[PDB]
RNA sequence: GGAAAAAUAAGUAAACCCUACCAUUUGGAACAACAAGAAGUCGUAACAAGGUAUCUGUAGGUGAACCUGCAGAUGGAUCAUUA
RNA sequence: AUGGCAGUCACGGGUAACGGAGAAUUAGGGUUCGAUUCCGGAGAAGGAGCCUGAGAAACGGCUACUACAACUACGGUUCGGCAGCAGGGAAGAAAAUUGGCCAAUCCUAAUUCAGGGAGCCAGUGACAAGAAAUAGCAAGCUGGGAAACUUACGUUUCUACGGCAUUGAAAUGAGAACAGUGUAAAUCUCUUAGCGAGGAACAAUUGGAGGGCAAGUCAUGGUGCCAGCAGCCGCGGUAAUUCCAGCUCCAAUAGCGUAUAUUAAAGUUGUUGCAGUUAAAAAGCUCGUAGUUGAACUUCUGUUCAGGUUCAUUUCGAUUCGUCGUGUGAAACUGGACAUACGUUUGCGUAAACAUUUUACUGUGAAAAAAUUAGAGUGUUCCAGGCAGGUUUUAGCCCGAAUACAUUAGCAUGGAAUAAUGGAAUAGGACUAAGUCCAUUUUAUUGGUUCUUGGAUUUGGUAAUGAUUAAUAGGGACAGUUGGGGGCAUUAGUAUUUAAUAGUCAGAGGUGAAAUUCUUGGAUUUAUUAAGGACUAACUAAUGCGAAAGCAUUUGCCAAAGAUGUUUUCAUUAAUCAAGAACGAAAGUUAGGGGAUCAAAGACGAUCAGAUACCGUCGUAGUCUUAACUAUAAACUAUACCGACUCGGGAUCGGCUGGAAUAAAUGUCCAGUCGGCACCGUAUGAGAAAUCAAAGUCUUUGGGUUCUGGGGGAAG
């Protein structure tokens, strides 16, 4: 299953929504409190990802969206902080760049080198959908000097 | 990768049935495997079921008795003229003398036969006996 | 599985496989390429010919005997044919340089059972048949 | 005024040469196989632990099979021994 | 100006290729042919060019050339052009008469009456098709059956049927003829006098008797592996079921052998429908574009009415050789109707306009070439077949020349499923009101105002304002781990080899024995150091990681990874994959290094008949390393990848979750579970088996996708 791991990738990660879709009832905080919260740890640079993370371990908020009925990019949105590249493009070239450094050095090294090859051809694949979708400028590409200056 | 929903339902049913099984838990599943299930039932094969609400695709349990010889889907779903029906009863069932080839067309998932009495045809979905 | 495409778009290339796939059979292949036309009958039933050699034929194992045969040039072609006399002293209604009328042996460019490698049978000696001949009906 | 011959300019362009190719056949110096068979010659590579276990890739040697180097496969002659 | 076409195969080859209508086979799906009656197209020996016409690049017209045909008094000439008919030559395995007519069919013309090698008629004609003789009935003698009787054999009958180198006359065509039919005439047929049947004649063959394959259980003759048979297996070498013959018998039968292409046989081309662990077959391995393939959700549903269409029958009936009527309920419809519910608005159940995103798909319909094919009607004596026929109501009558099929693409129209695609996420999106522009038909005409209308635009108001889940799909984040995954640095460890410094001595090596070697210049041997290249033992396993190749010393650094854990985020982003790319043992190659061990080549010893081998002593390239090439292995589970589903049991590696003991922890044990590598039982699952928990869920044959195979060699 694991993508572009052929043989043995495949196993299953945990997340399993509970039934119940209306928030839980010990939960106090209005829809409005955690837009803000939400927002202000937004502002302060943080992923829609590591901005659920921190309202469910710290602030009791299991699902953002059962709450408001808006998931969190699209409040990110409405509210004007906007994570203008999308966090998962945005990690992936990350990554791709950590193994470009390394690889300028270390010439030698081919595991890395095959393990790039996979993570350009991931990001490229994740173009194509973010263009065809809208969510991309249109003629934006990954280029190694092109995206390494592209606010990663 | 999944392809074909009808085809995994279809499949691990019969399947249940030549195990002997008493039900199966069916998953996940479509309108159009409802409908067929619907639709095996009226004709006598399997018995009540029951559907399962997960908040995602579903689950459904089947009883059944032991009926079913064989059913199948016919993947691709070909197009089937009312000219090719003769074909398709020949090569598909058991004998003329029961057995059914199910069809969507414009008037619905239809018994082959019914689709003589409704004067159409040419979607195959997959067959019972 | 089954290695080979389910789909109603999927048409052009499973006829094109077997478009492919079909030159393995052979009848199929040898039909193809002229093979036909450019074996010494030039695709035709039997031909005529000429009588270059009277030759014994010693019989492929595990049979002793000697086959009788000529050598035979083709008038249409000019080439060379190694062809079986068969029956009973029928090696004698043939003189060197007679037309020969001469056809295959049934297994369709392939020799016949003891005689090895030979591939054609004579059937006429100058106009007459070599039947005709044996049973005595006619003469040379 | 009409108008035949004859001439004129441009075009259509057959045919014949020269250059370079394609197609279907074909002549040919010089090379030159393969399959089948068995009462020729030298030896015995392989089938049994074929008498150095075979076999694959590669490389070198060499009347002939073949031999030797390195890495590999049991289709192995081992489904197997911490005390 | 720089376009146009191309992996949805351009461009270019090949065709023993003119395209169709169609033909042979056909369970279905297919396969294979169509030079040839009809329709297109092309050409008139090869090219080109013209005249004249309404039409021509004509060719039974002309001009020229190339290549040819006919006359010539040599100078000239041809109404010289068989792919028209007939006929020659040639080629070939292969194909008819130098005939008669315009009577029919039609065509042409100043035209009823003329012409026509179109066409028809006859000849040749085992191309091919249809019907069909080559003998029938009895007698007498019989075989036999059968009864009965007779207790054992005799008799009497012959729904059995047979058999006769015997008797009997009848029957009739092949043949042949007067006549009559038929024809343009001639022939033939058809109708018919006078004729025309008892046996080697009025006489059937062609292939076969071992199997496949119907037919010899010949004490048959010849031949003796010869001659020959035999599609294949095989028969023949002195007793041939297989050759040569005789007898007999079999199979097709006026036909029957043989050769070759093609069809079924063939599920041995596979869409239906095949195979790929070992029979031929999964690509060494990943990434990936074309291509193919794609998770679930939306007017579910209920109630009432009617029309049929089916069904059942303890409802009945009527008649009859089975339909009809009727029940009553029961169905799937079809269509009304109300239910937040397949639409407005207008004119008489039907049109339009408006609105409904497009299509694939499916149902109808139009448009449709005859002959074919399927098929109705019809006794061409049957039949092939033809399109005719049937009737004394006769200066007539009755009736036919159907219908289906007519695939693809166009066209019209009905459609709800399924599949794709759409729509309002920077929204003036939708409805509505009020403005502003740009156009604007009519008001017989131009001008201003307007009106309408139809586009754009600004702003208020109305509405529930508009974002389906969240795949035991996939990407991403994050958290503690886990690994002999990778790259750099570091670092150890004995070992081999060598050297140094000490010792001691005569032998070390090596082998089946030995000999080459090394040795007093002191080897082997002993102790301590040092140099130099490799290599990571033991722990080390049915354990781990890596895409595969492959990866095992310490520590540090660099980037990477799975699994698990998530009430995190994204929201179909995915599967497989021609192009195109990254890797890829060993050996090998190029340019430098390095060189301890082994060690192809080589040098030697031995062994041996010979050893250019196995054994031994040496030894170069190599082995190691930088940069580069190379792309291959039994690159092996000889087993493609993603996804379901089908048994049981312990154990194992990595996460997690509880629980228990202790000496209280990076450790034990127990129970869960997720993912790995496997194993052991077992299958009423598979297979030719060996075997396989997949190699299972396959004639009860279809989840998605690439690849590969089609007897053996030739030959990678
Ligand atoms: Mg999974
Ligand atoms: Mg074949
Ligand atoms: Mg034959
Ligand atoms: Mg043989
Ligand atoms: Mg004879
Ligand atoms: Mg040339
Ligand atoms: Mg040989
Ligand atoms: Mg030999
Ligand atoms: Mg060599
Ligand atoms: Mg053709
Ligand atoms: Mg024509
Ligand atoms: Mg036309
Ligand atoms: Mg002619
Ligand atoms: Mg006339
Ligand atoms: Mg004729
Ligand atoms: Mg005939
Ligand atoms: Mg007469
Ligand atoms: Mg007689
Ligand atoms: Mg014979
Ligand atoms: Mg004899
Ligand atoms: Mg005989
Ligand atoms: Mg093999
Ligand atoms: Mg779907
Ligand atoms: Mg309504
Ligand atoms: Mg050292
Ligand atoms: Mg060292
Ligand atoms: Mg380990
Ligand atoms: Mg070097
Ligand atoms: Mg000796
Ligand atoms: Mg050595
Ligand atoms: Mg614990
Ligand atoms: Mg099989
Ligand atoms: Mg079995
Ligand atoms: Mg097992
Ligand atoms: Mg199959």
């Amino acid at each position: 299953g694991r993508m572009q791991m052929k043989g043995k990738g495949k196993g299953i990660s945990g997340s399993a929504l509970p039934f119940k879709r209306r928030s839980p009832k010990w939960l106090h905080m209005t829809p409005s409190t955690v837009v803000d919260l939400s927002v202000k740890l937004a502002k302060k640079g943080l992923t829609p990802s590591q901005i659920g993370v921190i309202l469910r371990d710290q602030h009791g908020i299991p699902q953002v969206r059962f709450l408001t009925g808006q998931k969190i990019l699209r409040i990110l949105k409405k509210n004007g902080c906007a994570p203008q590249l999308p966090e998962d493009l945005y990690f992936l070239i990350k990554k791709a760049l950590s193994i470009r450094k390394h690889l300028e050095k270390n010439r030698k090294d081919k595991d890395s080198k095959y393990r790039l090859i996979l993570v350009e051809s991931r990001i490229h694949r994740l173009s194509r959908y973010y263009k065809l979708n809208q969510k991309l400028p249109p003629k934006w590409k990954y280029n190694a000097q092109t995206a390494s200056a592209l606010v990663q | 990768v999944k392809v074909n929903i009808l085809a995994e339902c279809l499949k691990d049913l019969v399947n249940a049935e030549k195990m002997g099984k008493k039900q199966v838990l069916l998953r996940p599943v479509s309108k159009v495997v409802l409908k067929f299930l619907r639709i095996m039932q009226k004709n006598g094969y399997i018995g009540e079921f029951e559907v399962i609400d997960d908040h995602r695709s579903k689950k459904v349990v089947v009883e059944l008795i032991g009926r079913i010889n064989k059913c199948g889907v016919i993947s691709p779903r070909y197009d089937v003229p009312l000219a090719d029906f003769e074909k398709w009863t020949n090569n598909i069932l058991p004998s003329r003398q029961f057995g059914n080839v199910v069809l969507t067309t414009t008037y619905g998932i239809l018994t082959h036969e019914e689709c003589r009495k409704r004067h159409t045809g040419g979607k195959i979905l997959g067959f019972f006996y | 599985g089954v290695g080979k495409p389910r789909g109603i778009r999927a048409g052009r290339k499973l006829a094109r496989h077997r478009k492919d796939q079909r030159w393995a059979d052979n009848d199929f292949n040898k039909r193809l390429l002229g093979s036909r036309w450019r074996n010494p009958f030039m695709g035709a039933s039997h031909a005529k010919g000429l009588v270059t050699e009277k030759i014994g034929i010693e019989s492929k194992q595990p049979n002793s005997a000697v086959r009788k045969c000529v050598r035979v040039l083709l008038r249409k072609n000019s080439k060379k044919i190694a062809a079986f006399v068969p029956m009973d002293g029928c090696l004698n209604f043939l003189a060197e340089n007679d037309e020969v009328l001469v056809a295959g042996l049934g297994r369709q460019g392939h020799a016949v059972g003891d005689i090895p490698g030979v591939r054609f049978k004579v059937v006429c000696v100058k106009g007459i048949s070599l039947l005709a001949l044996f049973k005595g009906k006619k003469e040379k």
